């Protein structure tokens, strides 16, 4: 699906962007396509500038889609990523925990289950710390225990959480040896470092460029399946450089630009990093706006404007390691009553 | 000499599917032992 792939990488690097000037010299580990579902579930029950500013927010040409397409895109990359594989564990679910006296269109609930394959679940809210047990519970199914505590807080008057997870855990098609890996420098800065346990390969033949106009050095490993990972290196102080430039032209410009060259010795650390989110001052910044106050239109989940956002948080893990990979995310939308 | 990849100050990664072009994660590793 080109063009959604096109809006979910433009949405990708726009989110990656406005995520570091948050926070500039920390992590970042996100999942852009379960950021991606889970407002394009929001915006099934959007209606008027609420839903024009979602889909607007998440990259798409509202000139030259409809919603209906975008939502039929949604399921069917839902359908694909969910495909039952030998290769690699790969899983995406979607969920709406919700009050049971708000009353639900039928047209929503249907639609929900369709498009985005997400059941109702009866929640009480009021009993703030069963249901945010719940939904957590939720979330750490769908990820094998690897996102423990998306909801941190929960409002009792939470109304209904729409909730997506990604599981992901692949082997590399190239595996290092455990007895190749050994504790190693790795520098936080020109003049500071830490130990860390540093992977490696030997005369390893993959995708490399050597990028001379960001001054970064790009290789590919492939997973077994139908997965790969760009790793992007860039030279000592132009990690700013290379932020600034990234785009879906320079992830194409890389892609298209790779060429085999067989290395000979190649050093990755093994490590797991995790991050969390509030993501309402990004999604505000990339117009996300009307969803999140008394102007709030999501009257195509209840058939009124009584509902509104209150809440957009996301949880992200990745570990990396000498067989493979795990990688880990979940969004939820928190909703109360208007 | 050969090329040497040694992935010991910052860097990123991008996980892609070649099948839909979804980007599943991104991620920039300042710190592997960032608390
Ligand atoms: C880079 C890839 C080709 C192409 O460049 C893709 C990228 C995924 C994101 C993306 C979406 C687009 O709409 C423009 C091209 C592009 C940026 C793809 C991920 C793997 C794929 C390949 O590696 C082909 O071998």
């Amino acid at each position: 699906d080109r063009g959604l792939a096109s809006a979910n990488v433009d949405f990708a690097f726009s989110l990656y962007k406005q995520l570091v000037l948050k926070a500039p010299d920390k992590n970042v580990i996100f999942s852009p396509v379960s950021i991606s579902t889970a407002l394009a579930f929001l915006s099934l029950g959007a209606h008027n500038t609420t839903l024009t500013e979602i889909l607007k927010g998440l990259k798409f040409n509202l000139t030259e889609t409809s919603e209906a397409e975008i939502h039929q895109s949604f399921q069917h990359l839902l359908r694909t990523l969910n495909q039952s594989s030998d290769e690699l564990q790969l899983s995406m679910g979607n969920a709406m925990f919700v009050k049971e006296q708000l009353s639900l269109l039928d047209r929503f609930t249907e639609d929900a289950k369709r498009l985005y394959g997400s059941e109702a679940f009866a929640t009480d809210f009021q009993d703030s710390a069963a249901a945010k047990k719940l939904i957590n519970d939720y979330v750490k199914n769908g990820t094998r225990g690897k996102i423990t505590d998306l909801i941190k807080d929960l409002d009792s008057q939470t109304m209904m959480v729409l909730v997506n997870y990604i599981f992901f855990k692949a082997k590399w098609e190239m595996p290092f040896d455990p007895q190749d890996t050994h504790q190693s420098r790795f520098y936080l800065s020109k003049k500071k470092w830490v130990m860390v346990p540093m992977m490696s390969l030997h005369h390893l033949t993959i995708p490399y460029f050597r990028d001379e106009e960001l001054s970064c050095t790009v290789v590919q490993l492939n997973y077994t399946g139908n997965a790969s990972v760009f790793f992007i290196l860039p030279d000592q102080d132009k990690m700013e450089e290379v932020e600034a430039m990234l785009s879906r032209e320079t992830l194409a410009r890389w892609g298209d630009s790779l060429e085999f060259r067989e290395i000979g010795e190649l050093y990755l650390p093994k490590f797991s990093i995790s991050r969390d989110y509030n993501l309402n001052d990004i999604l505000l910044q990339l117009g996300i706006e009307e969803a999140f106050t008394s102007k709030a239109d999501l009257s195509g989940i209840t058939g009124a404007r009584n509902l509104a956002v209150s809440q957009v948080v996301h949880k992200a893990v990745l570990d990396v390691f000498e067989e493979g990979t795990e990688a880990s995310a979940a969004t939820a939308v928190k909703i109360t009553l208007l | 000499t050969r090329t040497i990849v040694r992935f010991n100050r910052p860097f990123l990664m991008i996980i892609v599917d070649h099948f839909t072009w979804s980007i599943f994660f991104m991620s920039k590793v300042t710190n592997p032992k960032q608390a």
